[PDB]
């Protein structure tokens, strides 16, 4: 009873976000969180 | 929270270890 | 470590762990775009 779920893959998607973040710099990090999440799922098609 | 907070913040601070 | 970082990911984070979504990038969509709903 209350045992916590980790899915795969949950550590790899915050690395590749944060990595990106790190290096370009933008100025608003949820502005940039929604272009960077909706493309990759674009491009998963 | 409680367990799931901990953990995440265990997860947070490896992502932001490794990068 | 730009303002607030550590903030958004203990947010995304904490929630996959509470509600335990059946996809993390469509989740990722949904919990931003109501960040940026929110603000």
């Amino acid at each position: 009873m209350s045992h916590i779920q980790i899915p795969p893959g949950l550590t790899e998607l915050l690395q590749g976000y944060t990595v990106e973040v790190l290096r370009q710099q933008p100025p608003d990090l949820v502005d940039f969180a929604v272009e960077y999440f909706t493309r990759l799922r674009e491009a998963r098609r | 929270e409680e367990l799931a907070w901990k953990i995440a913040k265990m997860i947070v601070s490896d992502v932001m270890q490794q990068c």
